[PDB]
RNA sequence: GGCAG
RNA sequence: CUGCUACCA
RNA sequence: GGUUGCGGCCAUAUCUAGCAGAAAGCACCGUUCCCCGUUCGAUCAACCGUAGUUAAGCUGCUAAGAGCAAUACCGAGUAGUGUAGUGGGAGACCAUACGCGAAACUAUUGUGCUGCAAUCU
RNA sequence: CCUAAGGGGGACUCAUGGAGAACAGAAAUCUCCAGUAGAACAAAAGGGUAAAAGUCCCCUUGAUUUUGAUUUUCAGUGUGAAUACAAACCAUGAAAGUGUGGCCUAUCGAUCCUUUAGUCCCUCGGAAUUUGAGGCUAGAGGUGCCAGAAAAGUUACCACAGGGAUAACUGGCUUGUGGCAGUCAAGCGUUCAUAGCGACAUUGCUUUUUGAUUCUUCGAUGUCGGCUCUUCCUAUCAUACCGAAGCAGAAUUCGGUAAGCGUUGGAUUGUUCACCCACUAAUAGGGAACGUGAGCUGGGUUUAGACCGUCGUGAGACAGGUUAGUUU
RNA sequence: GGGUAAACGGCGGGAGUAACUAUGACUCUCUUAAGGUAGCCAAAUGCCUCGUCAUCUAAUUAGUGACGCGCAUGAAUGGAU
RNA sequence: GAGGUAAAGCGAAUGAUUAGAAGUCUUGGGCUUAACUUAUUCUCAAACUUUAAAUAUGUAAGAAGUCCUUGUUGCUUAAUUGAACGUGGACAAUUGAAUGAAGAGCUUUUAGUGGGCCAUUUUUGGUAAGCAGAACUGGCGAUGCGGGAUGA
């Protein structure tokens, strides 16, 4: 519980970008049986951030839907467009922290399509818990 | 009835190690404990006098006093819902320098010395440490290590 | 019929004592008591008198312990003594004294503390502790280590006790341990001691044994007789040593007759090597082969 | 128990303030006085109709007392007391324990 | 007298052996754990033939003892009581309490027998013999089974008796003179300790 | 805890 | 050591 | 490099059975007037270094040595275990998924290192 | 419990085994060797200890004085116990040191009152002296229900507030126990394991026994038995049809489908249960709130009267006997 | 210290034996005293117990008559009639 | 850093325990049995153990830091040694791991409560129980909604 808030997923059908290293790593083993995650696309990750993206200005979720947003929060780390943005993410950048965490998580919709016929399982074994490693992009496909 | 005493439950945890009994090498008494130095906590169930109470066993803290034979070592208990500051009175049989600050203080000497070399070669360097990241592409060569099939085995019993 | 008590589960069981212990040369008990210092003097050392008696030898060192090894700072022996004209009797109890005189100048010159904590420059034999100047630096202070040896009234450590104490170090120690002392009246005859420090007894054997059994007189002293010394000039030989020792307590190394690659060189040729595996395998093949 | 009947310990008489020489004796607890404020107010409440007026304790468990001992100084005369543990047997300079002998 | 073994089949308590604190512990029903031909040499008998449990399960002492005079009774019928050697490899060393023999107060039990807690894939029973004495064996053993509650295997071994080396590993041991006989079992040859007493323990060993 | 045989 | 008498922690 | 004194770590140093040991050291060794302690100058004390000896102590070496220590395509990713399922099974229990991971065993290698002072063929 | 079994110092090494020595032997005392503690350390158990913490010897009172800090239990209150220092004064040792009771973990006690020690200090209030009294600081006398009232029964004549937080029925879970049924097959059965049985073991079912529990009901579900009447179950006593036998017949035993149909009259007992007499095809076993009291009856139990025996000083008790006791 | 039970009340445990078998007529010692006598009884008093024997009946845990080491009958706490 | 539970071990200590074999009886009886001894063998431990996890657990990861120079004291050192606290100087945002941070810190005052119960896993007593008692977490109580027909 700890850890998913860690994460920021406070909610179902969240989504949240992580960098992977051996912290990070270590940190969603924990939140497996609870989450579904993978191996994100450009064009997966491009798709978010212009559908639902958007960032937290003053502790509020503001629409990203100019890059005078995108400047006046992210400038000082050379981030001056939403194009930017999204390869800051997609090539993990320097500033990746700052530029993940000014993205608010994404709130995704249920599947179209439905997930598998009992989730809480892991994907290996015919659920949808753990790492699909590049099933994700369907899976968002599916959700956004 | 139940029995709640001072050394209830310290069978094996103030036990001698196996084959270790008996006198105490003097480089215990050879060390020298100042205000402020992080000790582990370890109790000598040969030494008697100045022994610490069995919660205090595995537990590191704070010196903040030095007395003749003793120090006084400070330590952070949970008590409910916060934290009470408790001062144990320690004979040094039970007491040992502990070991993280000496890889912290290496840590700031070689941040130091990394700095300023790259200040006198002119360039930059980044002090924090990392974690362990995702390793690189590479290319693997097969020559004299051409890939080995293997299967699963049939059931045996070997009784 | 009964169980055979050397087992492997013996030996595995065994606990070794401490290297020093099993060699019975070190009480860890007494060291600890020795060594331990009281921990707000944080590193300042305790100094040891250790004084140790071989067949033919007196040691007298002034040790500080640390935690890779215990450190000199001097060291007199008793075979440096003919150097101040004391060749024979080196082990009295006056060559103990002159041994702990010699020790304590010895370090008192290192330190630097010689106008001030001259000592017992006039020895009458009286029980006397080196007292502090007023106003300027404490007496160099000394405990002694006498190991193993036992304590005895009139025994010899007490006698590199007594000359170290004369020399200016500060040592502490009560009298009842001296030759001379009264245990029934509780009182030190100090002239007894002047006599132990001086050779006193020693010169009292050969009188009344040169009168007595001169056969015994001419192998026990014969140093002595082909020396020309008598028992009137005995004391004379102690008291100029005493004064000598007092003139240059400095320390003279012996020069060495060889360097030492060359006497690596020598000893290395009477040590036996240890045999190779290859080496002890093939006599363990040749064994098995013999045994068909 | 068995206690001598001299010691030497401090002695807090302005006089000494040091060991000297104590004789010691059992304390042995002193009579009740009539005119004790609390024995006067104790025997006007008693006084009249009314029947017992304080509690009598009956509910006794011990079956020793501590014993204390009178170490008078004998210097300055400046007496000191000292409680024991609870001991059943206690005697004051009874014979000392003899040991390496048959029964 | 005794409850139906249910009342006792799992291992629900900790280990309860006679100890310095249960001390008055009744004896268990099974006394003898070897049978047959128990002196045979281990060139004797080559065929071992188990009875395994499939269980993690309690066997009392009683079902022990039935199991074990079943199988004797049957294979020294058939057979000859020379014919094997027969071997009980579990002891009950669990000791089971009964209670009634007031209400839940002061509910702890008295002594009232002894198990062997079992595991599963635990050898049972062994008994080796020759070659031609395995379907007596067998039957002996699979006889012996219906005394015992849960599921069991009759497993043939790998191994030459009761030694712990494959058929084949011993006959090239026995050749290469590395094993000697010890009554009933067998002293193996070391690369260890004293060569002189080993190679005089074993004259026959041809050094490679 | 006081007397007394 | 028996009897009598006495009982604010 | 040997040896002594004082040590640190406290068996890779211990134990058993053999063998060797130049120089110095150490040791055994000699004596009882004196200080001292004993049933016993055996231990302890003192005296000579003079009469003798490396016999022992001590040191090193030897042993498919016992023990100890270390290592590992040894066993074994086994046993155990954190987390998961509206998995299997009447149950006892078991399998699978994402993780952590022994001990015994087996084999090989080793058998004190070292600080201060002094001394020596 | 201990003037040492406390403190200091010193010397020595223990249990046990082997080999030897007059009486002397398995066990007396002497000697050597081995001996990691296999001994001992007041007392439970655990830990600790080998030139010691054990054994013996020498000297001693640190088991002393002053008042703070800390640890455990903890509210971070008290009590108990313990720890490390400060300031003294001592003991011991050549000394370094060590010693603020017992090698460590248990071995203990508030307010009020009394009493003693200390300071000989403060007060007795119109002012004094001397007695007396009261204060201040530290011990002791004790609360074991041990944070600490001053405390005997009975009620079957009984009362009240409540309680299904809790017993005495049914019901529910369980099934040890009770009952019933299997599997294996050592034996029994002239021979012969299995016609009929069946030990040592082992798997079950049932809720017609009794326990275990305490879920429901204490602003009340009428608690024994019998009589009466209906229905259901089957683990079938009889009756129908059959299979098996150690089935010649007759009788009997084992078994299958079967609850369609029946399963009694009486002596004694309140009885359920039991036990006899007798008839019969047979006199099977159970359930339905242990069916059934606005269906009865009221013999028993279980209000109040009374008697006895044992028990109690007694009032009274008895799950012992006895007699009389409103059924809306 | 003495008296007193038609005062309250009490009235027991232990140790051996007869020319088949069975039984035991056959003595002292303890509890603070005496140790249940004459009688009566599975009685409204007996647990075991529906005691055993006889009688009554076809059959009787009922009744009566016997028996009595009587859990725990008994003499104005009145016994037996 | 600490640990002694799972596992493991018992030809390793303690305690328990099955079977032979070879020796000694010299301090057992009638060739024999039984003792011991030696090397082996089967099987065990909540109040056994050499070893020893997983999970859980203590501390640290800087600016109140690191380094350099030299002031005070009645403490401490033989000391010009240290101890503690300082004056002065250098090292600037990669000021020295991750992720997150509807901000942190502090105070007063007062309510109800102090019958609990259930599920997974660990676990004690009991034959067991919709039984009794503990550990961690999550729940019901205090909660509706979709599913499990019905049901805290
Ligand atoms: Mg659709
Ligand atoms: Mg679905
Ligand atoms: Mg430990
Ligand atoms: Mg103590
Ligand atoms: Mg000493
Ligand atoms: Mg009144
Ligand atoms: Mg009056
Ligand atoms: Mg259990
Ligand atoms: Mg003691
Ligand atoms: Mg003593
Ligand atoms: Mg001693
Ligand atoms: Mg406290
Ligand atoms: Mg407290
Ligand atoms: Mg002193
Ligand atoms: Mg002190
Ligand atoms: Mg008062
Ligand atoms: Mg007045
Ligand atoms: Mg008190
Ligand atoms: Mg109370
Ligand atoms: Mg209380
Ligand atoms: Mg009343
Ligand atoms: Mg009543
Ligand atoms: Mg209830
Ligand atoms: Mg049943
Ligand atoms: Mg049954
Ligand atoms: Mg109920
Ligand atoms: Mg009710
Ligand atoms: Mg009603
Ligand atoms: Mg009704
Ligand atoms: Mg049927
Ligand atoms: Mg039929
Ligand atoms: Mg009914
Ligand atoms: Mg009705
Ligand atoms: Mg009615
Ligand atoms: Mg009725
Ligand atoms: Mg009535
Ligand atoms: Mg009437
Ligand atoms: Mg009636
Ligand atoms: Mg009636
Ligand atoms: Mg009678
Ligand atoms: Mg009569
Ligand atoms: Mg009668
Ligand atoms: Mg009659
Ligand atoms: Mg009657
Ligand atoms: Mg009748
Ligand atoms: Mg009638
Ligand atoms: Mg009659
Ligand atoms: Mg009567
Ligand atoms: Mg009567
Ligand atoms: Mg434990
Ligand atoms: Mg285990
Ligand atoms: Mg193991
Ligand atoms: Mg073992
Ligand atoms: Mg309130
Ligand atoms: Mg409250
Ligand atoms: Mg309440
Ligand atoms: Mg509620
Ligand atoms: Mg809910
Ligand atoms: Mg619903
Ligand atoms: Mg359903
Ligand atoms: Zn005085």
């Amino acid at each position: 519980r700890k850890v998913l808030q860690l994460l920021r997923l406070t909610q179902i059908n969240a989504g949240v970008f992580v960098r992977l290293t051996k912290a990070t790593s270590e940190l969603i083993k924990l939140a497996e049986p609870y989450v579904a995650y993978g191996y994100p696309s450009l064009s997966t990750i491009r798709q978010l951030v212009y559908k639902r993206g958007f960032g937290k200005v003053n502790k509020q979720r503001i629409a990203l839907s100019d890059n005078a947003i995108i400047e006046a929060n992210l400038g000082k780390f050379n981030i001056l467009s939403i194009e930017d943005l999204i390869h800051e993410i997609y090539t993990v950048g320097p500033n990746f922290k700052q530029v993940s965490n000014f993205l608010w998580p994404f709130k995704l919709s249920n599947p179209n399509g439905g997930f598998r016929a009992r989730k809480f399982q892991h994907f290996i074994q015919g659920g949808d818990t753990g790492n699909r490693e590049q099933f994700i992009n369907a899976l968002v496909k599916q959700m956004n | 009835g139940k029995s709640r005493g001072y050394r209830s439950g310290t069978r094996y945890a103030f036990q001698r190690d196996f084959k270790k009994h008996g006198a105490i090498p003097l480089s215990t008494y050879l060390k020298v404990y100042k205000v402020g130095d992080i000790v582990d906590i370890k109790a000598n169930g040969s030494i008697q006098k100045g022994m610490p109470h069995k919660y205090y066993h595995g537990k590191t803290g704070i010196v903040y006093n030095v007395t003749k034979s003793s120090v006084g070592v400070i330590i952070n208990k949970v008590v409910g819902n916060r934290y009470i500051e408790k001062r144990v009175n320690l004979r040094v049989e039970h007491v040992k320098h502990s070991a993280c600050r000496q890889e912290f203080l290496n840590r700031v000497k070689s941040n130091a010395a990394k700095k300023r070399e790259a200040k006198a070669n002119g360039e930059t360097v980044y002090l924090k440490r990392q974690a362990a990241k995702p390793r690189g592409s590479r290319i693997i060569s097969t020559e004299g290590n051409i890939p080995q099939t293997l299967a699963p085995v049939a059931y045996e019993t070997f009784i | 019929m009964q169980k055979e008590f050397r087992t492997s589960a013996y030996h595995s069981r065994f606990q070794t004592p401490f290297r020093r212990r099993q060699e019975g040369k070190t009480d860890y008990y007494q060291r600890k008591r020795l060594v331990t210092q009281h921990k707000a003097k944080y590193n300042s050392p305790k100094y040891r008198l250790v004084v140790r008696f071989t067949n033919k030898d007196i040691i007298a060192q002034i040790v500080s312990a640390h935690i890779t090894g215990d450190v000199v700072f001097t060291a007199a022996y008793a075979h440096e003594l003919p150097r101040y004209g004391i060749k024979y009797g080196l082990t009295n109890w006056s060559a103990a004294y002159a041994v702990g005189l010699l020790v304590a100048r010895r370090a008192l010159q290192k330190l630097g503390l010689d106008e001030t904590y001259t000592g017992v420059e006039e020895v009458e034999g009286e029980f006397e502790l080196t007292e502090a100047v007023e106003d300027g630096p404490r007496p160099f202070k000394v405990f002694l280590d006498i190991g193993l040896q036992r304590t005895t009234t009139g025994a010899r450590v007490f006698g590199v006790l007594k000359g170290a104490s004369d020399g200016g170090l500060y040592v502490p120690h009560s009298p009842n341990r001296f030759p001379g002392w009264d245990i029934e009246a509780e009182e030190l005859d100090a002239e007894l001691l002047r006599k132990y420090i001086f050779g006193g007894h020693v010169a009292e054997y050969m009188e009344e044994l040169l009168d007595d059994d001169e056969e015994k007189y001419k192998s026990i002293f014969k140093n002595y007789i082909e020396e020309e010394i008598e028992s009137e000039d005995v004391e004379e030989i102690y008291a100029n040593a005493h004064e000598a020792i007092r003139a240059d307590p400095s320390f003279k190394p012996t020069e060495k007759k060889f360097t030492k690659e060359q006497y690596k060189a020598e000893s290395k040729k009477y040590r036996q090597q240890k045999l190779t595996r290859a080496e002890r395998q093939a006599k363990v093949a040749k064994k098995i082969a013999e045994f068909k | 128990v068995n206690v001598p009947k001299t010691r030497k310990t401090y002695c807090k008489g302005k006089e000494c303030r040091k060991h000297t020489q104590h004789k010691v004796t059992q304390y042995k607890a002193g009579k009740a006085s009539l005119f004790a404020q609390g024995k006067r107010r104790y025997d006007r409440k008693q006084s009249g109709y009314g029947g017992q007026t304080k509690q009598i304790f009956h509910k006794k468990a011990k079956t020793t007392k501590k014993v204390v001992l009178r170490l008078e100084c004998v210097v300055c005369k400046t007496k000191a007391q000292l409680p024991l543990k609870r001991c059943k047997h206690f005697e004051l300079g009874g014979d000392k324990k003899q040991k390496g002998q048959a029964l | 007298a005794r409850r139906p073994a249910r009342c006792y089949r799992y291992c629900k308590n900790k280990p309860y052996p006679k100890s310095r604190y249960n001390r008055a512990v009744p004896d268990a029903k099974i006394r003898i754990y070897d049978l047959g031909r128990k002196k045979a040499t281990v060139d004797e008998f080559p065929l071992c033939i188990h009875l395994v449990s499939n269980e993690l399960e309690q066997l009392s002492s009683e079902a022990l003892e039935a199991a074990r005079i079943c199988a004797n009774k049957y294979i020294t019928k058939v057979s000859g009581r020379d014919s094997f050697h027969l071997r009980v490899r579990v002891h009950p060393f669990h000791v089971l309490r009964i209670n009634k023999m007031q209400g839940m107060r002061g509910a702890w039990g008295k002594p009232h027998g002894l198990a062997a807690r079992v595991s599963i894939g635990q050898i049972i029973m062994s008994a080796r013999t020759k070659d031609s004495n395995k379907d007596v064996v067998i039957e002996g053993l699979r006889r012996a089974r219906y005394k015992f509650p849960g599921q069991q295997k009759i497993i043939i071994s790998k191994k030459w008796g009761f030694t712990p080396l494959n058929r084949d590993e011993y006959i090239a041991k026995k050749t290469n003179g590395e094993v000697i006989d010890d009554g009933a079992y067998v002293k193996f040859l070391s690369r260890k300790g004293n060569l002189e007493a080993n190679l005089q323990q074993f004259p026959n060993y041809q050094y490679s």
